[PDB]
RNA sequence: CCCUACAAGG
RNA sequence: GUUAA
RNA sequence: UUCCCGGGCCUUGUACACACCGCCCGUCACGCCAUGGGAGCGGGCUCUACCCGAAGUCGCCGGGAGCCUACGGGCAGGCGCCGAGGGUAGGGCCCGUGACUGGGGCGAAGUCGUAACAAGGUAGCUGUACCGGAAGGUGCGGCUGGAUCCUUUCU
RNA sequence: GGCUAAUCCCCCAUGUGGACCCGCCCCUUGGGGUGUGUCCAAAGGGCUUUGCCCGCUUCCGGAUGGGCCCGCGUCCCAUCAGCUAGUUGGUGGGGUAAUGGCCCACCAAGGCGACGACGGGUAGCCGGUCUGAGAGGAUGGCCGGCCACAGGGGCACUGAGACACGGGCCCCACUCCUACGGGAGGCAGCAGUUAGGAAUCUUCCGCAAUGGGCGCAAGCCUGACGGAGCGACGCCGCUUGGAGGAAGAAGCCCUUCGGGGUGUAAACUCCUGAACCCGGGACGAAACCCCCGACGAGGGGACUGACGGUACCGGGGUAAUAGCGCCGGCCAACUCCGUGCCAGCAGCCGCGGUAAUACGGAGGGCGCGAGCGUUACCCGGAUUCACUGGGCGUAAAGGGCGUGUAGGCGGCCUGGGGCGUCCCAUGUGAAAGACCACGGCUCAACCGUGGGGGAGCGUGGGAUACGCUCAGGCUAGACGGUGGGAGAGGGUGGUGGAAUUCCCGGAGUAGCGGUGAAAUGCGCAGAUACCGGGAGGAACGCCGAUGGCGAAGGCAGCCACCUGGUCCACCCGUGACGCUGAGGCGCGAAAGCGUGGGGAGCAAACCGGAUUAGAUACCCGGGUAGUCCACGCCCUAAACGAUGCGCGCUAGGUCUCUGGGUCUCCUGGGGGCCGAAGCUAACGCGUUAAGCGCGCCGCCUGGGGAGUACGGCCGCAAGGC
């Protein structure tokens, strides 16, 4: 554009959209879980997906994933949500934080035990 | 009409010497030969000369070149590689000498016009003095 | 469990 | 009928 | 050597490339989710008109109605304007809900046909218009982003 | 109701002086001087008591602090475009320290806005901070500056100062106390409670130091402050050991069962000594005060430490925490088993379907280490809003075309001014921070001192090339003159022939029509085919082109009239009169809409015949709107060269339309093709640019959702922007 269009409109600043309405941009948010459901996975994908609907603090009722093997969460289980979605499940994009809340951290899980939330088994 | 008359001559040029031809016409007037007298004093043109077009008063530019060159295409090297406008209309722009820029390390130059005349980068330097960044040349 | 890892069929 | 090589 | 089947060479179109047994469109069915319209129903803001109007400053009175007085004046008190807020009527605006209602996104293997890509089997696309389970079909005009010199879907 | 003191209040006097009216002078907005008139002062207390200290009154000035005013700068939405009555200005008052519609009386009719008023949304602003090569982006916590607020709203009183967080009054909400009339209260001070939240500490010590208020002083107050406590929240420093030690224990993992790995790692030997334990033990503190001296200078003297028995010293002295992420590519690090599109991983690409370096465990490995990961957010990379530093023929992007308003831009020469621009000097640019140097804590973090910075803005002086402005000149752009030219350019009227349909007459008879094949249909009320006549509507064959004209849409028989554009020639006139163009306005294929008319042929819909698995189609027979005209709407498009307009510049060849010329050919305008240089992702473009440049407009910023929803504007509607 000529000098004089950009003095006249200038440039555009644009903004981003957050992949993560967690409200206040809060790192994490509490909730209760509504539902606990199982879902399918897209095309590539086949398996049983575990899911919750979790009722937030946010004024948000949004699906989150419960990651890992274990999971006890129930229709009132207390939990933390952190946002970080599933490439494969359209709509999910926050995870439960394990080891939070009602959310039992994976036991026996001895690898990337502080993603899982479990503690240090002793050794001997 | 023109809009620029210097952009234009810088183009007249650039576009001649990019067909390798022996001189170049231009409209004349007083502010471009002034860029003339530079350009030759400074070896990018053999010089220049006022002559008559159909009447008008025009200004010769006779152009420079290296030598024939090796393997294919032997077209000979430019001495003026570059010559771009600077400052134009609505968007002139006007340098303080401490924003006088340096073109190629010093193996090109940057042509001001200042209210000491007209100026080579180093000639506007030395005389301490800023003006309107006309263009660059190397 | 028969097909080919499945879907669907027996 | 789907997903692969 | 026109035709059926397999094949070789040149060329052309292609949205095909586990390569036409390719690709692929829309309706509909099942599941998840966001969302538009919306009578009525409540919450708030705001503008206009009129009305009521605390405190307080200011202005007038301050009288044979009160107090002080060195008679000049002062205080109390009274009245008024302005005035936080409030009331009634009307107009605009926003938020929540919302019967009923429109379409949309997304989710390996459900249903119907086959619209498009090769002249895709009636060249396609297009603005508009009517019409039809659906893709679409047809009219009129336009564009090339069109191949070349009986009939038949799928995967 | 009564009594009473003062540095409380008042009257009189003195008037250095000052205030006010009027005059004059100087100066220039209300600044300074001067004259007359008038008006205005005061407080006492202490003693080392005949003279000092504290203090009071008036005035001028200083210093510090502040009020008000002005230039410039300060986020998003134009789906906010018009806003305004104290509104804009005046005169005269009120008010204040003071200007001012700050407030009022009256008069005038003004003020503001596309350089974005008004409305809506969001937000305390800076020094700085983070990031970035820079330009820039993001930010404003701690510290310093300014502002604003003190439960919400309004208000004034006191005072040098407030319209006052721990002052006052009223209204509102709320809490508490009430004998129900009526009262009390405001932690956004320190600490602490509670609520909300992913989340943020002790109801600590001290007033010793620095700083503040009151006091002659002693000294009193100070949750300001100086410290301690809690939290890896951050930064920096430190530890968990050092040297020796096997061709190499065991365990555990691999294996080709030979052996390879963990690995000098361990064990074990020796050495040093984090912790701890003793003893010493701070700096921060020397003033105020007191004595001498003169309550000065100067000199002596005394008191005082929260932190803390801490830091730091010296002695003794134990071998004494390691975790977390990761290992398919990006990206440093591989094997075994389990599992079998399951369970699960996943930042993006992707991985798992029975031998998975990608899942889960293990061995091994890589990275970092009192941390390591994760989530969230900011800058970067992203020249991915491109000023530096991008684009629009086919990728997202040229407006459907023109006219032209504001605006942006502007040929050659001379002169004035000196706004932009450039130069010098100078003022400002607080501290902290950043940078450099040196220095203080054993280092560092942290901190001290010193050095250097600049943009911006103010002031004085200077320059004049360019841009600007004024004045004059010019003719190369532009426009005009005269003379010629070609054209389906537009509007109105008239008019010609071919064909179809229909009606009439003649003649003639059994079918015609239609398809792949058929059928519907039409025909003995005589069709089809043929001849003659008539009516009507619509469109113009050959010429015709790869042609011409127009801004696009678009325009085609012939004639007349009215009318637009354009090209060449002659160099005749004007003398920069130019280019572009937001908005506005006009034009704008087809379909469609309204009123009226027309209606031959064609033909959405529709009625039928076929076809087909079906056939709401393609083929066949009919057929309404419509297609045509007038007038008014609609405003779209593959409105396309998918290429905005103007100008200058950069090989040619060939065909062609139209004009001029000394007419192999030269010169101008237009239409094509191939190609120089160059450009392009390529295809291609290439003097009709997509090349090289300048000016102005329009537009793009991943795909879907969606040209949708909402709002506005427009339309009768369909619907358009
Ligand atoms: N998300 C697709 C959008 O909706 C439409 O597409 C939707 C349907 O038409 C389509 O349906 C297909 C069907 O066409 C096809 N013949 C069979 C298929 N099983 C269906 O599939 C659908 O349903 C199954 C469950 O039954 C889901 O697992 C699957 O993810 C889903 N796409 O699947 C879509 C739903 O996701 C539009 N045609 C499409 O252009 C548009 O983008
Ligand atoms: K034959
Ligand atoms: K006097
Ligand atoms: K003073
Ligand atoms: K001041
Ligand atoms: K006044
Ligand atoms: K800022
Ligand atoms: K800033
Ligand atoms: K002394
Ligand atoms: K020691
Ligand atoms: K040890
Ligand atoms: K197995
Ligand atoms: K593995
Ligand atoms: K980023
Ligand atoms: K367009
Ligand atoms: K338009
Ligand atoms: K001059
Ligand atoms: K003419
Ligand atoms: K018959
Ligand atoms: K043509
Ligand atoms: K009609
Ligand atoms: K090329
Ligand atoms: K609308
Ligand atoms: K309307
Ligand atoms: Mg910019
Ligand atoms: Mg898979
Ligand atoms: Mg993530
Ligand atoms: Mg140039
Ligand atoms: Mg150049
Ligand atoms: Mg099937
Ligand atoms: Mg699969
Ligand atoms: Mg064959
Ligand atoms: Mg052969
Ligand atoms: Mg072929
Ligand atoms: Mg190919
Ligand atoms: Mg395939
Ligand atoms: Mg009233
Ligand atoms: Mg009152
Ligand atoms: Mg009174
Ligand atoms: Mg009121
Ligand atoms: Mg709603
Ligand atoms: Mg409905
Ligand atoms: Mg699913
Ligand atoms: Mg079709
Ligand atoms: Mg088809
Ligand atoms: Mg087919
Ligand atoms: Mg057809
Ligand atoms: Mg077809
Ligand atoms: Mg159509
Ligand atoms: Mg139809
Ligand atoms: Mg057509
Ligand atoms: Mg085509
Ligand atoms: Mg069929
Ligand atoms: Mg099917
Ligand atoms: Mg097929
Ligand atoms: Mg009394
Ligand atoms: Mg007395
Ligand atoms: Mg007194
Ligand atoms: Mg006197
Ligand atoms: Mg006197
Ligand atoms: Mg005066
Ligand atoms: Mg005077
Ligand atoms: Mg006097
Ligand atoms: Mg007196
Ligand atoms: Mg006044
Ligand atoms: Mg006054
Ligand atoms: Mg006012
Ligand atoms: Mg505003
Ligand atoms: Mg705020
Ligand atoms: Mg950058
Ligand atoms: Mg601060
Ligand atoms: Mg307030
Ligand atoms: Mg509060
Ligand atoms: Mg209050
Ligand atoms: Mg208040
Ligand atoms: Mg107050
Ligand atoms: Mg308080
Ligand atoms: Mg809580
Ligand atoms: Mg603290
Ligand atoms: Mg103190
Ligand atoms: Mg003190
Ligand atoms: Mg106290
Ligand atoms: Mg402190
Ligand atoms: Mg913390
Ligand atoms: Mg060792
Ligand atoms: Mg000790
Ligand atoms: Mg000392
Ligand atoms: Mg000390
Ligand atoms: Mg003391
Ligand atoms: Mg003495
Ligand atoms: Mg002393
Ligand atoms: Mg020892
Ligand atoms: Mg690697
Ligand atoms: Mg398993
Ligand atoms: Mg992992
Ligand atoms: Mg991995
Ligand atoms: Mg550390
Ligand atoms: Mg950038
Ligand atoms: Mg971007
Ligand atoms: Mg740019
Ligand atoms: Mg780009
Ligand atoms: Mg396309
Ligand atoms: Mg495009
Ligand atoms: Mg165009
Ligand atoms: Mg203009
Ligand atoms: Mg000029
Ligand atoms: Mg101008
Ligand atoms: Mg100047
Ligand atoms: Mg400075
Ligand atoms: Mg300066
Ligand atoms: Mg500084
Ligand atoms: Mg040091
Ligand atoms: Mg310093
Ligand atoms: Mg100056
Ligand atoms: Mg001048
Ligand atoms: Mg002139
Ligand atoms: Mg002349
Ligand atoms: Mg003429
Ligand atoms: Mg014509
Ligand atoms: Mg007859
Ligand atoms: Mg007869
Ligand atoms: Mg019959
Ligand atoms: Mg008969
Ligand atoms: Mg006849
Ligand atoms: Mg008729
Ligand atoms: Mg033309
Ligand atoms: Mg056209
Ligand atoms: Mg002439
Ligand atoms: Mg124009
Ligand atoms: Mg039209
Ligand atoms: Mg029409
Ligand atoms: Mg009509
Ligand atoms: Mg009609
Ligand atoms: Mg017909
Ligand atoms: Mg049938
Ligand atoms: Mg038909
Ligand atoms: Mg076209
Ligand atoms: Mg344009
Ligand atoms: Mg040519
Ligand atoms: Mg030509
Ligand atoms: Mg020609
Ligand atoms: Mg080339
Ligand atoms: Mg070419
Ligand atoms: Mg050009
Ligand atoms: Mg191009
Ligand atoms: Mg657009
Ligand atoms: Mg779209
Ligand atoms: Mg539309
Ligand atoms: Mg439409």
């Amino acid at each position: 554009p000529t000098i004089n269009q950009l003095v006249r409109k200038g440039r555009e600043k644009v903004r981003k959209k957050s992949k993560v309405p967690a409200l206040k941009g809060a790192p994490f948010r509490r909730g209760v879980c509504t539902v606990v459901r199982t879902v399918t996975p897209k095309k590539p994908n086949s398996a049983l997906r575990k899911v919750a609907k979790v009722r937030l603090t946010s004024g948000y009722e949004v699906t989150a994933y419960i990651p890992g093997e274990g999971h006890n969460l129930q229709e009132h289980s207390v939990v933390l949500i952190r946002g970080g979605r599933v490439k494969d499940l359209p709509g999910v994009r926050y995870h439960i934080v394990r080891g939070v809340y009602d959310a039992a951290g994976v036991k026996d899980r001895k690898k990337s035990r502080s993603k899982y939330g479990t503690k240090k088994p002793k050794e001997a | 009409m023109l809009t620029d008359p210097i952009a234009d001559m810088l183009t007249r040029i650039r576009n001649a010497t990019r067909v390798y031809k022996e001189s170049t016409d231009v409209p004349a007037s007083r502010f471009k030969e002034e860029i003339l007298r530079i350009l030759a004093r400074e070896g990018f043109i053999k010089g220049y000369e006022r002559v008559d077009v159909d009447g008008k008063p025009y200004l010769r530019v006779y152009l420079k070149y290296g030598p024939r060159r090796q393997g294919p295409d032997p077209r000979p090297e430019q001495v003026i590689h570059h010559i771009r406008r600077i400052s134009k209309p609505g968007r002139r722009v006007y340098v303080g000498v401490k924003e006088i820029p340096r073109v190629r390390r010093g193996l090109g130059i940057a042509i001001l016009s200042t209210s000491k005349g007209v100026l080579t980068d180093r000639e506007a330097r030395k005389l301490g003095v800023g003006g309107e960044l006309i263009c660059e040349v190397w």
